[PDB]
């Protein structure tokens, strides 16, 4: 079908004009995201049995 | 060393009933997949033969190793008690286990409405209902340094019947229409050869299960009943053997010994059970 | 038109490459790694007879509805294991379940091709069918509430769809999924969204707009889960060959890599820890897994399952995970 | 969604009476139903609970034994047997549905009731204000005091709170301890801690005029308080 | 565990009573998954299954199918009318325009209250009977019509009865309305059949096929008139070939039905077999194709000793298609419970 091809192309087209960070600021927020929650994170630190509602 | 030989073999005998018992209630009490009525059948079998072998054998072990009962009289009547109470369970849940198979392969449509735990439960009622009516008895009514049964001729006919003999027909009859049940059905099952070759594996299969059913069952224990229904009756013609009586009666504990090999660790079922554990 | 898409994907990749300076793994090298994560089976929730194919937590971070092949849809309490609700679904053969945001509906769907929405908090004491969302012509893998009135629903009509509960019509329609679209994962303030499908693609999808804004491609094979990172920034996917991926919606790229070499199942599901920190993946070998999501090595495993584990979702309090699989069982782990 | 009391009348001191009420509209089957009496002038007593499904019956100890409380799933019917019907068993007998679940509100529906007229440990909540004067549009407050902490070590404050308008049947309005009934306007507010509790209404109107009902659910005996009227 | 954590234990119990109930309602069920390709006759197995019940005219199954059989009709005319647009072929008499907005003005009320109106009959009657819609019928081949549209315009004043009773020739050429999933739950002799066919399922395969691993068996449904009628049978032989070697049905045995044997009789008489089947190199007679095709799809089971093919050659007119679903499945437990037995 020529209207899916074209259809495509107009999709990929706009996929492209979109603005792309650097992996290396990526990786840091996603980072500092978890720096930034890991003491409010009951699975990285377990927390103590009477703070825990399964227990 | 008489003492040491016999001790150990029983003993050794003892820990392998108990443990092979208790592994299979423990694997089928672990593991969900192992919730069946079948297995419940077969793990009530293994809690009834670790009964035997916790409750019988070690005091018929003690019995056999000293040649004489050292125990109390009271201790006697006891020991007589669950010795026949837990061995005719054990023999009337084979025939509970050989009933369900029979309805399994005879009745899909029973198989699958109608077949609830509750079946399970109420056969193994049954079991203990007849072990308690064989074991009862002369407790009552129908009765030196030695723990035998009541050699009532009455009572050796209802006894050694009711226990074993009514179970051999009741296994023998019930396996024979499962033989001939699934080797009908393995008759409605280059092609034609392959068909046929896997018509006859499967026979070949089906006999050496049922084989093994059966023969286990009967040479363990027609043995014991064989002289269990003559020698009360054989009041000076005949006299048993010391050795041979002995080896009869360890050849009926090595049912309870042997039960969960025929019914569980030979059940492929079982086997991933235990790997899995 | 061919020649031009091609040259438009070429032109995708060298400028994604162009903004690949270093690895996620080389930025993070020397994070101090998690330790062992021994989270343990804090309940089990028992009550289901047949496989159990999706689970989602409330909002509350103690209610969770789970949806299983028996035919059922309950709502648990998981603090102490009360079962809240038990839905009869008309379909037994569910595949997704949505717990709203509100607590006041539950979301089903599976091979009925039909979004169920069911009104928990009826005046009569019953649970009752909401809206039957038709119009899906494959069966629903996943289904997300936006809010009371708004769901997004994944199909295997390779079409994502965003309905009006009240009206029961598809307010946008999500193509371009050429294969079975799997998963979804609403970003976390639900303007945009993420969904997998068995075309080993990811799109990013605006809700308002309609439209596809990214597509993300690095999965060998289908992929069954995905899920956003806590800050909506990322997401991570979980496909057949057996591997997870972090792929980064403004870098547009595939920052991290989820896979052992003695893993060959296929992902089932993955989720995220509150920090995000942890990439806690469901797999068909039976066991969860526990990734540091930042440096890609297993922290721990959620072993516990005697089948699949089909579904699972970290509390919106981070406080517990629960496992859905094929044996049945639910199990909350902390 | 209704509940329709049947029976009461003149009853010999003695005799014997059992009240009915049919549920409409509603999974009757999976609601605990209680029996809450009101004495012709006094406050809320609760009388009895049949659970869902009937597996559990509780008793008022001032009626243990003369009362049996029983339901018909089928028939969507709560029944209360009434033997040796002293002149204290004179009352208005309210049905009240109740669901318990997480989250749920029970007490949150409340039958017409029917009045029973004779021939002639527990939690002490205690709302010993009455007959608050307050005019529209002002915010008024009505307290409750608990002879024990309703705050259970669950998190929970089982401290409900009911509106008995006149004439009118109870109305759920906060059903454990800050929680807005459904269909009640979101300016009624419950607070409290441990033992005192304070239902804020924060611009009242001609419809809030009433009496205002504490009532502990932390335990079975279900103790309310002497309800706190609201007069124009 | 205060009072209402104790009521809401209480509840928690009576849901697990509840759910055991059910479960144990479900687990009697036994699930059979249809899995014939597109024109296989799926849907007229299950139809011919719920109608044949105890007498041909078991009339109270022939109730409920009184519904689809007006919306196939209803459907025939709306079917024929806007084949006119694209065929670009005016009515003959005008007057039609008018009609045949009425029929779309009464198509919603007609299918949702499950009735043809008299109205409707007036306009089906008008509308079809009208030469440029003649010709748009004879030009089905561009257009989406079902085969049944041709039977039931020609007795519409049957159709539209207040008493009308539909006939089993009727039902069983009516087109079920394409749905996700379609469940059917039979009782034959004791056992609880639930035929679980899964529609129009536009979607893959591999992703939905392991929500019916544990199923009893499948029921293929093949056309052997479907020979020569885009490659029908290859579509049925690699559907098959797929189903009987899944990974997820090892174990459970497929019963196959090999549907519209009759009319496999008329067409092998006119047309070879050979043309499907290349290297056939046999007679060209029925009781000879019909074996053969057995032969193919029985020869696509890999994996045998595990899972076995019930073949049958369905007949509309008997119960055999359900007294042979029975047996079948009568068959596949009796042969479970002697695997884990281990007789065999
Ligand atoms: C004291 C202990 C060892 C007694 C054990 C009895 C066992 C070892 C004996 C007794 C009966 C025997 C079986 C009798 C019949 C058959 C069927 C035949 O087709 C295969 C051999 C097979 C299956 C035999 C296997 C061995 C067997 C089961
Ligand atoms: C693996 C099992 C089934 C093999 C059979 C074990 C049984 C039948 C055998 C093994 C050891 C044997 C015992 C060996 C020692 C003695 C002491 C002797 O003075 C009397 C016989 C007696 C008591 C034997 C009884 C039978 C016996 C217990
Ligand atoms: C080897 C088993 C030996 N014991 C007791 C003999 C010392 C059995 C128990 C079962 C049973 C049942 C009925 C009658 C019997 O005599 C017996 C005797």
């Amino acid at each position: 079908s020529i209207a899916q091809a074209r259809k495509l192309v107009e999709q990929l087209k706009m996929e492209a004009n979109i603005d792309r960070i650097k992996v290396s600021k990526a990786a840091a927020d996603l980072m500092a995201y978890c720096e930034a929650h890991a003491k409010e994170d009951p699975l990285l630190t377990p927390v103590p049995a009477s703070e825990n509602p399964f227990r | 060393s008489y003492q040491v030989i016999t001790s150990l073999l029983l003993g050794t005998l003892i820990f392998c009933a108990v443990l092979g018992n208790a592994c299979v209630v423990a694997a089928i009490a672990l593991e969900r997949s192992l919730q069946n009525v079948a297995n419940y059948l077969i793990g009530s079998l293994a809690v009834t033969d670790l009964m035997v072998s916790v409750l019988v054998l070690p005091m018929a072990a003690l019995y056999q190793v000293l040649n004489k009962w050292t125990l109390g009289q009271v201790t006697c009547d006891l020991f007589i008690a669950l010795d026949v109470l837990c061995c005719t369970s054990s023999i009337w849940h084979l025939c509970a286990i050989a009933l369900d198979r029979y309805w399994a392969i005879t009745d899909p449509i029973d198989y699958v409405n109608k077949r609830t735990p509750r079946r399970a439960a109420a056969l193994i009622s049954l079991t203990w209902l007849i072990g308690f009516l064989i074991s009862i008895p002369p407790m009552l009514g129908w009765r030196p340094d030695a723990c035998t049964i009541s050699k009532d001729h009455g009572y050796t006919i209802y006894s050694t019947f009711g226990a074993f003999y009514i179970p051999l027909l009741l296994m023998l009859v019930l396996y024979g229409r499962i033989f001939r049940a699934a080797r009908f059905r393995i008759r409605k099952t280059r092609n034609a050869e392959a068909k046929r070759k896997m018509a006859l594996a499967r026979e070949r299969k089906t006999v050496k299960t049922l084989g093994i059913i059966m023969g286990t069952f009967i040479l363990c224990w027609l043995p014991f009943f064989i002289v269990a229904l003559v020698l009360p009756f054989c009041e000076s013609s005949c006299h048993m053997p010391t050795l041979l009586g002995a080896i009869i009666n360890w050849l009926g504990y090595s049912n309870s010994l042997l039960n969960p090999v025929i019914y569980a660790y030979f059940n492929k079922d079982f086997q991933n059970a235990f790997k899995k554990i | 038109l061919r020649q031009e898409a091609e040259q438009l994907k070429n032109q995708i990749r060298d400028a994604r490459k162009a903004c690949a300076d270093a690895t996620l793994s080389q930025i993070t090298n020397n994070i101090d790694p998690v330790g062992r994560i021994q989270m343990r089976t804090r309940r089990t929730l028992r009550g289901h007879l047949a496989k159990i194919y999706a689970m989602h937590w409330g909002t509350d971070s103690r209610l969770l509805v789970s949806a299983s092949q028996d035919g059922k849809l309950i709502i648990w309490d998981s603090y102490t294991t009360n079962k809240v609700h038990a839905i009869p679904l008309r379909s037994s053969w569910v595949m997704t379940c949505a717990y709203a945001p509100s607590g006041n509906y539950v979301a089903c769907g599976g091979l009925d091709n039909i979004c169920s929405i069911y009104n928990l908090k009826t005046r009569e004491g019953n649970v009752r069918v909401s809206r039957e969302l038709a119009g899906h012509t494959g069966y629903l893998s996943c289904c997300r509430f936006l809010d009371d009135n708004q769901i997004v629903t994944s199909s295997g009509d390779t079409t994502c769809a965003l309905w009006d509960i009240e009206t029961g019509q598809q307010t946008t329609t999500f193509t371009g999924h050429t294969g079975d679209v799997m998963s979804l994962s609403l970003a976390p303030d639900t303007r945009l969204f993420v969904s997998g499908a068995c075309d080993a693609s990811a799109k990013l999808w605006d809700v308002r707009e309609g439209m596809c804004r990214q597509t993300f491609t690095g999965h060998e094979s289908d992929i069954n889960a995905i899920c956003f990172f806590p800050n909506g920034n990322a997401f991570a996917t979980g496909s057949d060959d057996a591997t997870c991926r972090l792929f980064d919606l403004r870098a547009d790229q595939e920052l991290m890599t989820y896979s052992h070499d003695n893993i060959i199942c296929g992902i089932t599901s993955v989720s995220f820890s509150k920090s995000g920190r942890l990439l806690l993946a469901g797999y068909d070998d039976f066991n969860c897994n526990v990734w540091d999501a930042l440096k890609a090595d297993r922290a721990g495993v959620l072993a516990g399952h005697d089948n699949r584990v089909s579904c699972l979702g970290v509390t919106d309090d981070g406080m517990a995970v629960a496992t859905g699989s094929w044996d049945s069982f639910l199990k909350i782990w902390n | 969604v209704q509940l329709v009391e049947s029976g009461g009348g003149l009853v010999q001191p003695g005799g014997s009476r059992k009240l009915s009420c049919s549920a409409s509209g509603f999974a009757f089957s999976s609601f605990g139903m209680h029996w809450v009496r009101q004495a012709p002038e006094k406050g809320l007593e609760w009388v009895a609970y049949i659970s869902s499904g009937s597996g559990t019956i509780y008793y008022a100890d001032t009626v243990k034994g003369r009362f049996t409380i029983s339901r018909d799933d089928p028939k969507n019917t709560l029944f209360l047997q009434m033997t040796s019907l002293r002149s204290e068993d004179t009352a208005m007998y309210y049905c009240v549905r109740s669901i318990y679940y997480y989250g749920s509100s029970p007490f949150d529906f409340w039958g017409q009731g029917t009045t029973l007229t004779v021939s002639s440990s527990d939690i002490v909540m205690t709302q010993a204000t009455s007959s608050v004067p307050v005019t529209p549009g002002e915010s008024v407050s009505i307290s409750c005091r608990s002879s024990k902490s309703l705050l259970h070590s669950n998190g929970n404050t089982y401290l409900y709170w009911f509106l008995q308008r006149p004439g009118q049947s109870p109305q759920l309005l906060i059903y454990r301890m800050s929680n807005l009934a459904s269909g009640v306007p979101d300016r009624f507010s419950g607070s409290g801690s441990g033992t005192a509790f304070t239902l804020t209404i924060s611009r009242l109107e001609a419809e809030d005029v009433g009496v205002y009902y504490c009532m502990q659910h932390l335990e079975y005996p279900l103790t309310f308080g002497a309800g706190t009227k609201l007069e124009l | 565990v205060s009072a209402e954590d104790k009521a809401a234990a209480e509840r928690s119990k009576m849901i697990d009573k509840n759910l055991r109930e059910d479960g144990e309602k479900q687990r009697r069920e036994i699930k059979l998954l249809l899995l014939g390709t597109s024109n296989s006759g799926k849907n007229t197995i299950v139809k011919q299954m719920k109608i044949i019940h105890s007498g041909g005219f078991n009339l109270e199954a022939c109730k409920e199918y009184k519904p689809l059989i007006i919306y196939n009709a209803i459907d025939s005319l709306t079917r024929i009318i806007r084949a006119l647009a694209a065929l670009r072929i005016d009515f003959h008499n005008p007057d039609r325009a008018y009609d045949a907005v009425q029929l779309f003005a009464l198509t919603g009320p007609a299918e949702s209250k499950g009735e043809i109106t008299p109205e409707l009959l007036g306009v089906m009657r008008r509308l079809w009977a009208d030469p440029g819609a003649q010709a748009c019928f004879s030009r089905s081949s561009e257009y989406h019509l079902e085969d049944n549209a041709a039977y039931y315009l020609n007795d519409l004043e049957r159709i539209a009865a207040a008493d009308y009773i539909p006939t089993v020739e009727d039902i069983l050429r009516s087109r079920d309305m394409t749905t996700g999933i379609v469940e059917n739950k039979f009782t034959f002799k004791e056992l609880t059949f639930k035929m679980v066919d899964v529609g129009a399922q536009r979607s893959e395969r591999k992703k939905w096929i392991h929500c019916f691993e544990g199923v009893t068996a499948i029921i293929f449904c093949v056309e052997l008139s479907g020979y020569d009628l885009t490659s029908r049978m290859a579509a049925s032989l690699k559907l098959f070939d797929s189903i009987c070697n899944n990974k997820w049905f090892i174990d459970t045995s497929l019963i196959l039905f090999l549907n519209k044997k009759d009319l496999l009789a008329e067409k092998i008489r006119r047309i070879p077999l050979t043309i499907c089947f290349p290297e056939y190199k046999g007679q060209n007679t029925y009781e000879e194709a019909a074996v053969y095709i057995q032969r193919q799809f029985e020869d696509l089971n890999r994996n045998k000793e595990t899972k076995e093919i019930y073949s049958h050659f369905t007949c509309s007119t008997d119960t055999s298609n359900i007294q042979f679903v029975f047996d079948a499945v009568t068959d596949v437990i009796i042969q479970n419970n002697l695997k884990y037995i281990g007789l065999c």
